[PDB]
C-alpha cells in the first residue's frame, strides 16, 4: 500500500492496456469481434500450470507486482518470427507479432494474474516459458509448400 | 563468395521437419551400408531407428546447407540446430 | 443426379487451375513467400 | 449480378425520408422509364390545330415543318418517380436547344401531353422520337438500374464504450457505377463498395483491389458455413495482384509470367 | 439549381487537387486548404454566377521536410483549363508556359477529353513533367476511401535499404502501374517504390512495398 515506485509501473502498464485497446477497436477489429484464430492456447497454459503446481487453498503468493510487469515485457521482446539486427527486420518483427502481444497482456494481467488466475512464481514462470517454446513451435517452416 | 560466417546468419536455428526427414534418410541409408554408428547400439538393429537415437544425441555428423533465394547459403551442422 | 454428374468436370478443372496457379511458391528461409522467378508474393507468410 | 452498396451519410442514413430523397438522385430514370405512347400528327399550321384536346392550350400559350409529335406520359410513373412536366420538357431542351421547339401541357390537364415541331421530314421525326425514346436521361446515374432502401445491423460501440447494434439504412444497387455514385452529395465517399473488383481497380488502386478479391473469395466459400483459414485466401488474392493488375486463373493469365517454358508448356 | 451543383462539383474537384498536392509534399496554405462552397463562390464565379476556371490555377512550393527527404522536388504548376476539349494547341501553349518559367511539375485538370495527338506531347516536354487528371474523376478523394490503405513513397535511400534488406533486384518486387488510380494521385515516376501499411487480421499490421512497374 502506498507506494509510488511501483504505481508508476502500474500506470505503464495500464496505460499500454489502454493503447492496445484503442488499437484493436479503432484500426483492427473495428466491429467488436474478438474471437479469432491465434497460435498457443493461453487458457490451457494457465489450467495447466495450475494442475502442475497445485493451485489450491488461496495460498498467500509471493509474485510480486514489478516482476510480474517486467516477466511479462521481457517474453513480448522473444517471440521471434524473423531474426536479424537490421531495422526493417526489426519493424517487421513488430508488425508480426502485435495482436499475439495483444492477446498476451490482456491475459497476464496483474489483476488477473494475482486475483483471477492466483498463480505463484512458478507457475508465473512456467507460463511464461510455455508461451516461448509453444511459439517458437507456431511458425511456419521453410521449405513448405504453402 | 556464397558461404556466410557463423555470426550473421539470420536463418531459423530450429531444425524444420523437411531437413530432419531427409537427415533421418540419409543416416538411415549411410547405417545400412556399414558405416560407423556414433551412438552406442544397446537393444535396437533398424537403421532408421539407429538414425534416430543418433539424432537425439546430437552426434549426426551432417551439415544442412540453406540456400537463400538469392545464391547465397547458410551451413549448419545437425548437432547446432534445435531438434523438438 | 445430374448436378452430381455434371459439376465434377467444373470442378475438376478449377482445381487444376488453381494448382497451376500456385505449385511455384514456397515459404523461403528468410521468411519470404516467393515463387520460382523470386518474385515475392507475401513478405511474410500469412503475414503472421 | 452487378451491384454497389452505397453507405448513406449519418444523418441521412437514419431518416427514412432522406435516405428515399437521396434512392430518388440515386437511381437512374431515361425518357422511356415515363412514356406511354407517342404519336405523329400532321399539323400544317403552328398557330392552330387538327386536334380537339389541345386547342385551348395554345391559344393560352400564343396570346417551321408541319410534323409533329405527340408523346403520352402516365400519371403513376410521374408520381413514382417524383418527375413532373417541366423538368421533362426542360431536359428535351437540353439536347435539343434550338433545332427542335417543344410544347407541353400542363400538369393538372386531364392529358399529360407533349408537342414538339421541327425547324419530306415524316422519317427524321422518327429517328429523332427513337432516339430520344432510347437516350434521353432524366436523373440518376448511368449504369444503375435500380436502388433498394435495405437495413444494415451494424455494431458500433455507445456512449459508455459497450458494442451495441445500431438499425441504419443504405443502398444496394442493380449494375455498377463507382465513381459517380461515390461524389453524389448525401453518400459517404469513403465507404462505397461494389462487387466488381476491375472496378475497384480502375477507380481505387490495386490495394482496395486486393481488399475486394479477399470479400469475394472469404462471402463465397463462408455461405454455406465452410471456414478456411484466412492465409490460403491471402496467398490466393496476392498472387491475383502481385503485378500491378488482375492475373485471372487461365492459360491467359498463368501463361504470360516470366516463368520457365516446361512449367508453362506441361500447364 | 443545375448551377449550384456545377460549382459544387468544381469545389469538390479543387479541394481534392489542393489534398493531392499537400500529400505530395507540396505546402499549402491553411486557409486555402478549408475553402468553403460558398466562399470559393465568391472568389471564382461570376454576376452570372458562371465560374472563371483561370483563377484556380495556383502555384505550389515544396514543404522544407519534403524537401529534406524528397530531394527531387520542384516547384509545382496546377490549371484548371477553361477547353472541354483539349487539343495539341492547349498542350503547346501549357508545355511552353512550363518550360517558360522552369516549373518541374505540370498538372493540367481538363473537363471532356485529351486527344491523343495532344496526348503525345506529355512525354516529350523534358526536363519538366506533365500529368493531367479529369475533373469528373477529382471529385472524390480515393486516398479517403476506407478500402484503399495509405500510400508513401520511398525516399532513394530507404529504397536501397529495402532492397539490400531483402537481398532483392527492382524486378522481383510487387508492383503497382504507372496508371493506378493511386499511383495516379501520387506523381509516382518508374522505380520509385511506395509502402503501404495496412489492415491485418493474423497480425494486426503488415507493411507491404510495391515498386512502379
Amino acid at each position: 500500500l502506498g507506494d509510488v515506485e511501483l504505481q508508476k509501473e502500474l500506470n505503464s502498464e495500464y496505460e499500454q492496456l489502454v493503447s492496445d485497446r484503442k488499437f484493436l477497436r479503432e484500426i483492427v477489429f473495428v466491429n467488436g469481434d474478438h474471437n479469432w484464430p491465434l497460435p498457443v492456447n493461453l487458457r490451457r497454459i494457465i489450467q495447466n500450470a495450475q494442475q502442475i503446481f497445485h493451485l489450491d487453498r488461496a495460498k498467500a503468493s509471493d509474485l510480486t507486482i514489478p516482476e510480474i510487469i517486467h516477466g511479462v515485457r521481457d517474453l513480448c521482446k522473444k517471440l521471434f518470427v524473423l531474426r536479424g539486427e537490421n531495422e526493417l527486420i526489426k519493424e517487421a518483427q513488430q508488425n508480426a507479432t502485435s495482436l499475439f502481444q495483444c492477446l498476451v497482456r490482456a491475459r497476464l494481467a496483474t489483476r488477473r494474474i494475482l486475483e483471477e488466475f492466483r498463480l505463484n512464481r512458478d507457475a508465473f514462470e512456467w507460463v511464461l516459458g510455455t508461451i516461448e517454446a509453444q511459439f517458437q513451435r507456431s511458425l511456419v517452416h521453410p521449405g513448405e509448400m504453402v | 563468395e556464397l558461404a556466410i560466417l557463423k555470426e550473421e546468419r539470420t536463418t531459423t536455428p530450429y531444425l524444420t521437419k523437411y531437413e530432419r526427414a531427409r537427415i533421418l534418410g540419409t543416416r538411415a541409408l549411410q547405417i545400412s551400408m556399414n558405416a560407423p554408428v556414433l551412438v552406442d547400439i544397446e537393444g535396437e538393429t533398424d537403421p532408421l531407428q539407429i538414425a534416430m537415437k543418433e539424432l537425439s544425441q546430437r552426434k549426426i555428423p551432417l551439415v544442412i546447407r540453406r540456400y537463400l533465394p538469392d545464391g547465397s547459403y547458410e551451413d549448419w551442422g545437425c548437432d547446432e540446430l534445435i531438434v523438438d | 443426379l445430374i448436378d452430381t454428374a455434371v459439376k465434377t468436370a467444373e470442378t475438376g478443372y478449377i482445381q487444376r487451375r488453381l494448382v497451376k496457379a500456385l505449385e511455384d511458391i514456397m515459404v523461403h528461409y528468410d521468411g519470404t513467400t516467393r515463387n520460382s522467378l523470386g518474385d515475392i508474393i507475401q513478405f511474410l507468410y500469412g503475414e503472421d | 449480378t452487378p451491384a454497389l452498396t452505397v453507405y448513406l451519410d449519418r444523418e441521412i442514413a437514419l431518416d427514412i425520408e432522406k435516405a428515399k430523397v437521396i434512392q430518388s438522385s440515386i437511381e437512374y430514370t431515361t425518357l422511356k422509364n415515363v412514356t406511354s405512347a407517342t404519336e405523329i400528327y400532321y399539323d400544317p399550321d403552328p398557330t392552330s390545330t387538327v386536334i380537339e384536346e389541345d386547342f385551348d392550350t395554345v391559344e393560352a400559350y400564343f396570346s417551321q415543318s408541319p410534323w409533329l409529335l405527340r408523346l403520352e406520359l402516365d400519371r403513376a410513373r410521374m408520381l413514382d418517380k417524383q418527375l413532373t412536366m417541366n423538368q421533362v420538357a426542360d431536359k428535351i431542351s437540353e439536347v435539343f436547344s434550338d433545332d427542335l421547339f417543344v410544347m407541353w401541357s400542363e400538369d393538372n390537364a386531364d392529358k399529360l401531353i407533349i408537342r414538339c415541331r421541327v425547324i419530306e421530314e415524316d422519317q427524321m421525326l422518327k429517328r429523332i422520337e427513337a432516339h430520344m425514346l432510347d437516350l434521353i436521361a432524366l436523373r440518376g446515374i448511368p449504369g444503375i438500374s435500380k436502388v433498394y432502401m435495405v437495413k444494415h445491423k451494424v455494431s458500433v460501440p455507445d456512449e459508455s464504450g459497450e458494442y451495441k447494434n445500431e438499425e441504419l439504412w443504405a443502398l444496394e444497387t442493380d449494375g455498377i457505377n463507382l465513381a459517380e455514385v461515390m461524389a453524389v452529395p448525401g453518400v459517404d465517399s469513403s465507404r462505397t463498395y461494389s462487387n466488381s473488383f476491375v472496378e475497384i481497380l480502375s477507380v481505387l488502386g490495386i490495394e482496395a483491389t486486393r481488399s475486394s478479391l479477399y470479400k469475394e473469395i472469404l462471402n463465397v466459400i463462408a455461405f454455406d458455413g465452410s471456414y478456411v483459414n484466412y492465409r490460403h485466401m491471402a496467398l490466393l488474392v496476392d498472387v491475383m495482384t502481385s503485378r500491378g493488375y488482375l492475373m485471372a486463373i487461365t492459360r491467359h493469365g498463368i501463361n504470360r509470367a516470366d516463368t520457365g517454358a516446361l512449367m508453362r508448356c506441361s500447364f | 439549381e443545375d448551377n449550384n451543383r456545377i460549382i459544387s462539383r468544381l469545389w469538390r474537384s479543387f479541394r481534392t487537387v489542393k489534398e493531392m498536392a499537400a500529400d505530395r509534399g507540396y505546402f499549402i496554405s491553411q486557409e486555402e486548404m478549408d475553402q468553403s462552397l460558398e466562399e470559393f463562390r465568391s472568389k471564382i464565379c461570376d454576376s452570372m454566377g458562371n465560374p472563371q476556371r483561370k483563377l484556380m490555377s495556383f502555384l505550389a512550393n515544396p514543404t522544407p521536410e519534403a524537401l529534406e527527404k524528397y530531394s527531387d522536388l520542384g516547384t509545382l504548376w496546377v490549371e484548371f483549363c477553361d477547353e472541354p476539349s483539349v487539343g495539341i494547341k492547349t498542350m503547346r501553349n501549357f508545355c511552353l508556359r512550363i518550360q517558360e518559367k522552369n516549373f518541374s511539375t505540370g498538372i493540367f485538370i481538363y473537363q471532356n477529353n485529351i486527344t491523343p495527338s495532344a496526348n503525345k506531347m506529355i512525354p516529350t516536354v523534358s526536363p519538366a513533367i506533365i500529368e493531367t487528371f479529369q475533373e469528373s474523376d477529382l471529385v472524390v478523394n480515393i486516398t479517403h476511401h476506407e478500402l484503399v490503405p495509405k500510400h508513401i513513397r520511398l525516399s532513394d535511400g530507404e529504397k536501397s535499404q529495402l532492397l539490400q534488406r531483402y537481398k532483392l533486384k527492382e524486378s522481383q518486387l510487387p508492383r503497382i502501374q504507372r496508371e493506378d488510380p493511386v499511383a495516379r494521385y501520387l506523381g509516382l515516376k518508374r522505380g520509385q517504390v511506395v509502402k503501404i501499411i495496412r489492415r491485418s487480421e493474423t497480425s494486426g499490421r503488415y507493411a507491404s512495398y510495391r515498386i512502379c512497374l
